[PDB]
């Protein structure tokens, strides 16, 4: 596995500093094996 | 062909079940709605009589 | 569903406005009884 | 990685009491 | 072809609730300690301790001669002024509890007898309060004797 | 004779809307949370379209099926893939 | 910068998913990460999962189950035995099947009438 | 589906019956207390 630490110092802090939520993603989602995307067909005919 | 015709009823079987437990608890909703005239007004006859005896208590 | 909870919330205010004055009608006897001693 | 030097009074007579109420159980 | 189950309540359970229902809760319950009381929660019940108190004398066999108190903040302060000050709380339902003696001070004093000393030790407290307390697990009428 | 009658009267009255004050304050909680059935359905066929919160009809002690998504879902998890 | 947030979006998504791993967490503590400062200064940050406008990205349960267990930092100090570890393990998958155990008792009460 | 629309109606969970210990092959047991003023003397108890 890895180890992160590149935004663990960065919301343990003070303000505003800490980074904004992200916005809800209205595109290609990259979840596990399948893509899981946004407003897809329910079965193939 | 056979088997793509009969898996018709995963989402659809929701719908119902969705449904049939939920009047319960409005059952349950309604049946505790009666339990409170029940109560309210079965206290305001304690009153009633209590003020009914308030004066005869003399 | 919508007017379930309207038709339980207004027998709620029954209760409400009967509670409220009731345990007035409680507490305006209740601490009399105190100055009785 | 003490007493105020008068406690032999006050024990004595507290002696009396205990003589006249005992601990009771 | 054949395809599993997918079950709603779950769902329900995972978005409505950050945390799982169903999962084992003997984990928990056997390794993890438990968590003490919290505030906005004590006033409640500390107030219905204030009720519960000033609703059992009321009814319990009251000696009416100088006892004066206030059953403010769980304890009921008995007290006369002129030699007694304790705090008896019940420790549990109304009708027929015993009580403990919380606190325990006494009144009497003098400024020249002793050396600048309390002229009491704690220790004869102590053996006042079991004995107050061993009597009230003797379960005697509480207010009276 | 009339306090003894008020003390008691009012005593069931207690007790009748301690009963009503807990059932009032019980539905208060219950409206606070409001979702669309729509996607209620949506969310459960997507979390455990495969027997993912759910178990499968047929278990048996050695199934790779676990509510945590074990090894092989973590290493070909794109955590295991990008960086490591 | 986008890269930025959504790289460690799903990178921290994965670690509260290897950390729903009960053995993932033993592999911790052999490794004897339980006590080091950084990391209950880091434990203790790794909270901000609960809510659930984040939870929508998040799919199994007992991450944020045995996350907190990791909080009072009494559960830490163990685990070293795999033992306790695997008794977490199996009684997870114990309840795991409650789903299954319900669905078939009342398939069973159907097929008994 | 087939253009509904999304309004904010209660759902409440089937909270009737709650899970605690699994014994074999299924079977729990269920144990809600809902007990009365009795509570209050529990608090009182360690105080």
């Amino acid at each position: 596995m890895q180890y992160i630490k590149e935004y663990t110092d960065e919301n343990i802090q003070e303000g505003l500093a800490p980074k904004p939520p992200p916005p809800i993603k209205d595109s290609y989602m990259m979840f596990g094996n399948q893509f899981q995307c946004d407003d897809l067909i329910i079965r193939p005919l | 062909h056979v088997h793509h015709l009969i898996n018709e009823y995963r989402p659809h079987q929701a719908r119902e079940t969705l449904r049939v437990m939920m009047e319960v608890q409005k059952r349950q909703r309604l049946e505790t709605a009666e339990r409170f005239q029940k109560h309210l007004e079965r206290v305001i006859e304690m009153i009633q009589n209590c003020l009914a005896s308030l004066p005869d208590d003399l | 569903n919508h007017e379930a909870a309207t038709c339980l919330e207004d027998v709620v205010y029954r209760g409400d406005m009967l509670l409220e004055k009731i345990q007035s009608a409680l507490a305006d006897i209740a601490q009399s009884q105190l100055k009785t001693r | 990685f003490s007493s105020i030097f008068q406690r032999q009074r006050v024990d004595a007579l507290l002696l009396d009491l205990r003589q006249k109420f005992p601990p009771k159980f | 072809a054949r395809l599993p189950s997918f079950a709603i309540p779950y769902a329900i359970d995972v978005l409505t609730t950050g945390s799982y229902p169903r999962l084992p809760t003997c984990i928990r319950d056997k390794i993890i300690p438990p968590d003490p009381i919290t505030k906005i929660e004590k006033q409640a019940t500390l107030h219905q301790l204030n009720q519960i108190l000033r609703h059992r004398l009321v009814t319990t066999d009251l000696p009416p001669q100088l006892a004066n108190l206030t059953v403010a903040n769980g304890r009921v302060k008995f007290r006369v002024e002129g030699e007694f000050e304790a705090t008896l709380t019940v420790m549990g339902d109304d009708p027929d509890v015993p009580w403990r003696l919380l606190k325990l001070e006494i009144l009497v004093e003098d400024k020249e007898t002793g050396d600048g000393r309390a002229l009491v030790h704690s220790m004869q407290i102590s053996f006042i309060h079991q004995l107050v307390q061993s009597r009230l697990f003797a379960d005697e009428k509480p207010l009276q004797d | 004779q009339l306090q003894k009658q008020l003390k008691e009267a009012e005593q069931i009255l207690a007790t009748a809307v301690y009963q009503a004050k807990e059932k009032l304050k019980s539905i208060e909680k219950a409206r606070k949370g409001a979702i669309s059935s729509e996607e209620i359905i949506k969310y459960a066929h997507r979390i455990s379209a495969s027997n993912a919160v759910c178990a499968p009809l047929t278990w048996v002690p050695g199934d790779p099926r676990r509510p945590y998504p074990t090894d092989l879902e973590m290493r070909s998890g794109l955590l295991g893939q990008m960086n490591n | 910068d986008d890269a930025g947030n959504r790289l460690r979006f799903q990178l921290e998504l994965e670690f509260v998913q290897c950390l729903a791993n009960p053995n993932y967490l033993n592999f911790l503590a052999q490794r004897g990460y339980f006590k080091d400062k950084a990391f209950v200064n880091y434990l203790k940050y790794l909270l901000y999962w609960k809510d659930p406008e984040y939870a929508k990205y998040l799919k199994y349960p007992q991450c944020l189950h045995m996350l907190e267990l990791l909080q009072y930092e009494h559960f830490r100090k163990e685990l070293v035995n795999a033992q306790c570890a695997k008794f977490i393990d199996e009684q997870q998958i114990l309840h795991w099947q409650h789903y299954s155990r319900k669905r078939m008792r009342l398939q069973q009460a159907l097929a008994e009438q | 589906m087939s253009g509904v629309r999304a309004v904010r109606i209660s759902i409440e969970s089937a909270c009737e019956k709650q899970v605690h210990e699994v014994g074999l092959d299924g079977t729990e047991t269920y144990l809600p207390p809902l007990s009365m003023s009795q509570n209050l003397a529990r608090l009182a108890q360690r105080i």
